[PDB]
């Protein structure tokens, strides 16, 4: 996350470190939506571009965390995957179009302080919350900058983008599958997503029920937090019955 | 060397 | 039925330093 400060403890109950077994390093962010189901971007499992085709064993999920680096004993809790499960029509090839999978953990996590999940949007949700100029909030173990890492969770709230300056800062065909969020260049306020923050949650804060939804998932930027470019986030509601379909066959 | 160990159960 | 509730926030009626900046954007 670039240009966002440290999370708060407990903040981000929901966040969850893709963690590599071999070499040790962060793969990607993710969230825990149940006790058994965590979700993420399929571009930090699958994206033949750069030889990424991790498979379950590679990985592991570490949920309640706080410090990137450091073992947090009696806090996180770290899971292994039963199974991936990456969106079939997943566009790697385009655009990450469909830039969401899921991954079922052996064993349900307990729930702590520190360890609890986010709620997927309904229509209602999406169609009140998903507005240009509505804030949500990023968070990550990622880059601090496009060219470092930091010592904790950071955090970045940042603005959905109306759809055309979405379309119109890139040359990549945007979908309707995706929103972007971030700040212009006129508003001054920065912040975005970058390296290793993929994965992760966009998230808002219900105003009529104080709940916290999962909007997006962090998918893909063009550098990070470069003017006139935006985050480009996987439209969690819309692929909600893909989330569904995974969760109520598997 | 930047990540702390994780307990040998996990891996 | 608990999601979205953090037990250090929403479930003690404590916000976070920054929460207010989003609901203050759901004009
Ligand atoms: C394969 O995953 C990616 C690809 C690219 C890329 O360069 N793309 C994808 C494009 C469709 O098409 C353009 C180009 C194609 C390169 O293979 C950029 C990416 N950024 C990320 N994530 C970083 C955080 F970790 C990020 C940075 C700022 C904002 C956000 Cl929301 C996220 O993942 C990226
Ligand atoms: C990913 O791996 C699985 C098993 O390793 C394989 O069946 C699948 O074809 C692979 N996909 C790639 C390399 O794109």
């Amino acid at each position: 996350i670039v240009e966002g400060s440290d999370a708060e403890i407990g903040m981000s109950p929901w966040q969850v470190m893709l963690f590599r077994k071999s070499p040790q390093e962060l793969l990607c962010g993710a969230s825990l939506i149940s006790d058994r189901w965590v979700l993420t971007a399929a571009h930090c499992l699958l994206y033949p571009p750069w030889d990424k085709n991790f498979t379950e064993n590679d990985l592991l999920v570490r949920i309640g965390k706080h410090s990137r680096t450091r073992y947090e004993r009696n806090i996180e809790k770290i899971s292994m995957l039963e199974k991936i499960y990456i969106h079939p029509r997943y566009n790697w090839r385009e655009n990450l179009d469909r830039d969401i999978a899921l991954m079922k953990l052996k064993k349900p996590v307990a729930f702590s302080d520190y360890i609890h999940p986010v709620c997927l949007p309904d229509r209602e949700t999406a169609a009140s919350l998903l507005q240009a100029g509505y804030k949500g909030r990023v968070t990550g173990w990622g880059n601090l900058k496009e060219t470092g890492q930091p010592s904790v969770l950071q955090v970045v709230n940042l603005p959905i983008v109306e759809r055309p300056v979405c379309k119109d800062s890139t040359r990549i065909r945007i979908t309707d599958n995706m929103f972007c969020a971030g700040y212009k260049p006129d508003e001054g306020k920065r912040g975005d997503a970058c390296e290793g923050d993929s994965g992760g949650p966009f998230v808002m804060k219900s105003p009529f029920n104080n709940r916290w939804y999962q909007m997006g998932i962090v998918s893909w930027g063009e550098g990070c937090d470069r003017d006139g470019k935006y985050g480009f986030y996987t439209h969690v509601f819309r692929l909600k019955k893909w989330i569904q379909k995974v969760i109520d066959q598997f | 060397g930047d990540f702390e160990e994780i307990p040998e159960e996990y891996l | 039925a608990d999601c979205g509730l953090r037990p250090l926030f929403e479930k003690k009626s404590l916000e976070d330093k920054t929460e207010r900046e989003l609901l203050e954007s759901y004009i």
